[PDB]
């Protein structure tokens, strides 16, 4: 199984309303006690939140930014952006204990989005990376990887 | 944990490729939001596409980004294209864009709001960047490449552009034709920050200076940028927000 | 629509176009809609608004629906920005081409250095046929004909494209490997230095060279075809021609000006001074692209915008013909659906209130003076 | 600000005080300090609590200054309260065109005035909470320098 | 230019377009004062209980 | 007795010769036979000139400088400055054996005080707070405090 | 009109005529609100002792 075909898959503030509450109220808080199998399986899911949060910046800062150059998707990368955020301090290890500072910055920069020394914010999305792999290759780091 | 070696290596392919999209995207959205809100009047326009201010300020403004992603790209997987997938993606939401919205709701046409091209500064930037592996070397002469390639590479493209014409008794070229014919309610010919001449000006000097001085400046801004985004590849975990 | 959204007072008071005409009312693809009229720079130009020292006479329509073939103000082409002075008059001719069918406005408008658009009166004019029909031909003086509708797309598209897979094919033999796990922790466990070894730097010296020597070529092609080139051309054009218009015979001094929040009309006292040897009449009160007219003494016949014409709109309580020399008080009177529909009303929330507008008199002979009147706006609620 | 007002401006000089009056500021303090002691972290104070201060200065003095925005005709041009009371008590020192305020522009739409320069304060105070947050904490070390 | 008399008999009235006529020497100085005042007190009084 | 009613209570250049000279000149050498209890005694009359800085700061860069608006007290806070300097690192403890550097720019900067830049300086009366507050938490820290 | 062509050193040479600031002063220069009337020469080999 490991990961599934998520990755083929007023009302803006009622929905960050739900969705981080939804997420919050469901942390693992025996995060001990996980097998380093179902982690992976997991920690594809903060992957998929991290590619649907590409998604919603690209579908947000390049086709409707520009669309008024030519001349709604700002509050869906939000929550977007802050659900990736929530999933991972809470389900996955290596996340929790601590706010990661370029995981917080690529949340907030956009999120706060004059906009030029914002839109760099979101070249903290390298940090993240190097952190989520870095994240991978806790259980599943081996043997092969290095061999 | 995991299972064997075969299925180790599919699991490393399919998150290779997952990270790829995420980068790819966010550098895109990222990236094209830095160039429209500091660079995208002159690359809008056949005729805001002149010698001395597109020259000048679109290296200088668009080296930013390769900068910081060559930075950590290469520092952190050996991979040199960090330049040429930033170049890439700017250039994909241009020309999606141009072809969507500027030809597709209004109806401005392909060869007068085409964008520029990159391809050439980015791929010197990161073989510069891989061979000869050194960053102060990279930003010294990739950097002076990618200011000094910029126009030469887009001349081809606006080369029939620039044809001169008799048009109604005053000399014209082909982009001054299209930004004549086809109206831009918000973009007039004032605004058009172009080469209006100058008292300091020497024979054929415009395009040369102003390409070299969008390389020394972009030597500059690339340097910054370097350190911008090793610091942006932190990995600092606070306690404390 | 742009207009009407802007400051009331500012759009009273920065450019005033009159003596608009539109050629034709509906056209086909590849006919000529020409739009003349005359435009006079106001003496009060607001200071937040930089003076048009360098403006552009553009047409404001969504989307090049027409190409803008010709624009003259005088009898020269202006298709750069040119210089306005305040308080000149000039008049402007646009030749415009139809190029997208439906139903599209014009806006005789214009835009300014420090102050962005001013969008003037326009009109509907609908187009008829087909988008695949239109032409825009030129003959460039080198000598050859060429269609910029289709001229150069092909080049910028094999051009574009040829980077674009050039890039894509060096992401992609660098992406056949493992890309980011491995990749990384090969480099983070020490020194890794096989990652990057021959052939790549052999390949890669390839792809540098490759593009260099692409670069040049095409350019030393571009230089071989298209032999003769120019730069863009650009520059303020100075040294230009307003009308001489008489100096009016008619002084009109305005005692205070009213009108009702909420409201459609607009109060104001007149004392003109009548001079020359004929018979005047006020016939119309042009303030903000709405043309208040009286019936009793003028009509309009060219077409204006039903919108922004008031047939009745403009009430005189004394229109009675004005003897030479002699001088009355009278109060004007000018209520029309559209100074509310246009957002004339909203000068109360503006933070400067004061209008201005231009007067029209006439005869019994027919011809007619134009005079400008300014007074501050005083809104009444009791 | 006050004791100012009421010593210099009114006792040295005579300007009333219903025309030197001082800005409010204590809504937005107050907002400011309670978001950051609620849910301490100081990025989330940045993020709501100088947005909070940012909004509700205009409607914090509103109050005060709503009556002097009552129009008045004034010799034949519109006047406020407030212009009136520029107008008559001279300002040696500073005349009427030095006044920065708003003159008017071919950009704005409609009333937008107040709210768009609210929404640009919010954010640029953001901006300087979370600049002059680190400029304090640099300037709350305990260093001991041991060669001045 | 020589004034006599007293500061106490000076008068500004205006006469606003609502339909009131006000003395600018003391309109709106006791909102002010209270406006000012209560915010003021609201302040002193989270530093009080704080400290 | 510990603090006393002090709290209750050319020519410039002349003044500031004396006090500091009067000051530097009666630093009490042996500073480790120093007791605690004369200690307190002693680390309040340094806060009492702290306060007197404070308020020579208020009467200078508050009733002063927009007296100016409108239309001596710089020099006699720079003295109390100086003054409270000398006087905390002579007579003091865990103020000597160097300089304090919040407690410097506190001292300096309004000294040399475009003055919107140095008006800042004042901002470093936080450091110097914390610090005065560790110099009163040396022996009378306890016991009752943290307990 | 130049005074003299070939002088001799202490000597005087005056430069006279008229000069007329074109209308259609180009834009990308500034208009001539400051301007100063000089002469061209590879350094001081002329001292402008006057200059009208
Ligand atoms: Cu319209
Ligand atoms: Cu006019
Ligand atoms: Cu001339």
């Amino acid at each position: 199984l490991l990961d599934k075909k998520w990755l083929t898959f007023v009302l803006e503030i009622v929905t960050a309303s739900i969705l981080w509450g939804y997420l919050w109220k469901t942390r693992d808080r025996n995060l001990a006690a996980l097998t380093p199998r179902e982690e992976l399986r997991r920690n594809f899911t903060h992957l998929v939140w991290l590619v649907a949060y590409a998604w919603a910046i690209y579908w947000g800062a390049s086709y409707f930014t520009e669309q008024d150059g030519t001349w709604l998707s700002y509050p869906i990368y939000i929550i977007t952006g802050f659900a990736a955020f929530i999933y991972a301090k809470t389900r996955l290890p290596f996340f929790a204990k601590g706010i990661s500072l370029p995981y917080l910055v690529l949340v907030v920069g956009p999120f706060m989005i004059g906009f030029v020394i914002f839109g760099w914010l979101a070249l903290a999305v390298m940090g993240t990376l190097t952190q989520t792999f870095y994240s991978f290759a806790q259980g599943g780091l081996g043997q092969s990887l290095c061999e | 944990a995991v299972r064997s070696h075969a299925e180790a290596v599919q699991v490393s392919r399919t998150i290779d490729w997952m990270a790829l999209f995420v980068v790819f995207f966010v550098i895109v959205g990222s990236y094209h939001i830095h160039a429209m809100l500091t660079m995208g009047d002159w690359d809008f326009w056949s005729d805001w596409k002149d010698r001395r201010l597109w020259v000048t300020v679109t290296p200088i403004v668009l080296v930013t980004f390769p900068a910081a992603v060559q930075s950590y790209l290469w520092e952190r997987y050996r991979l040199p294209w960090g330049a040429t997938v930033c170049v890439l993606g700017l250039l994909l939401g241009e020309w999606i864009n141009r072809y969507f919205n500027f030809w597709g709701w209004t109806y401005f046409p392909i060869n007068f709001v085409f964008p520029a091209s990159l391809v050439p500064g980015a791929i010197i930037l990161d073989t510069v960047l891989m061979l000869s592996g050194s960053y102060l070397f990279t930003a010294i002469v990739g950097a002076m490449g990618w200011g000094l390639i910029f126009y030469p590479g887009n001349w081809p493209i606006i080369a029939p552009l620039h044809v001169p014409v008799e048009y109604n008794g005053m000399l014209m070229s082909i982009a001054d034709i299209q930004g004549y014919n086809y109206v831009r309610t918000g973009t007039p010919e004032y605004i058009r920050m172009v080469e209006k001449g100058t008292l300091r000006t020497f024979g054929k000097d415009v395009a040369p200076v102003s390409a070299f001085f969008s390389a020394f400046m972009s030597i500059l801004i690339y340097f910054m940028w370097h350190f911008i985004g090793r610091w942006f590849s932190n990995e600092r975990f606070l306690q404390s927000t | 629509h742009g207009e009407k959204s802007q400051a009331a007072f500012m759009r009273m008071r920065t450019i005033h176009w009159y003596d608009l005409s539109w050629s034709k009312e509906k056209v086909k693809i590849n006919e000529t809609v020409e739009i003349k009229g005359k435009f006079h720079v106001f003496e009060g130009w607001p200071e937040t608004v930089d003076e048009p020292d360098v403006a552009f006479l553009n047409v404001g329509m969504p989307g090049p629906v027409f190409i803008r073939k010709e624009s003259y103000i005088g009898g020269q082409l202006v298709p750069r920005s040119v210089r306005l002075e305040i308080g000149k008059t000039y008049d402007f001719r646009v030749v415009l081409k139809a190029r997208r069918p439906g139903d599209w406005h014009v806006h005789t408008m214009m835009n300014v250095q420090g102050g962005g658009p001013i969008i003037g009166p326009g009109k509907w004019i609908t187009v008829e046929g087909s988008m695949s029909e239109f032409r825009n031909p030129v003959t460039t003086l080198t000598g050859q004909t060429v269609d910029l509708e289709n001229y150069n797309e092909g080049n910028t598209y094999f051009w574009h494209a040829f980077w674009f897979a050039i890039g894509v094919a060096w992401i992609g033999y660098w992406s056949r490997r493992p890309i980011f796990i491995p990749r990384l922790l090969m480099v983070d466990a020490g020194r890794a230095d096989e990652l990057v070894s021959a052939t790549d730097r052999k390949v890669a010296m390839g792809f540098l060279a490759a593009t260099i020597l692409i670069v040049v070529m095409a350019m030393s092609s571009a230089n071989s075809k298209y032999p003769i080139t120019i730069p863009l051309q650009a520059g303020t054009m100075r040294g230009m021609k307003p009308l001489e218009l008489p100096a009016p015979t008619v002084s009109v001094k305005v005692e205070d000006a009213t009108y009702r929040v909420p409201g459609r009309a607009m109060r104001m006292k007149l004392t003109i001074t009548n001079h020359g040897n004929s018979p005047i009449r006020l016939g119309e009160f042009y303030t903000a692209s709405v043309r208040f007219l009286d019936s009793d003494v003028y009509k309009d016949t060219t077409g204006y915008p039903e919108d922004l014409l008031a047939e009745d709109g403009l009430s005189v309580s004394d229109n009675s013909p004005l003897a030479p020399g002699e001088t009355r008080t009278v109060d004007v009177t000018a209520s029309d659906a559209a100074w509310e529909v246009y957002r004339l009303s909203d000068i109360i929330y503006d933070p400067d209130s004061r209008f201005a507008g231009l007067l029209f008199f006439f005869d019994a002979t027919g011809n007619r003076q134009v005079v400008q009147i300014d007074a501050p706006l005083i809104p009444s609620f009791m």
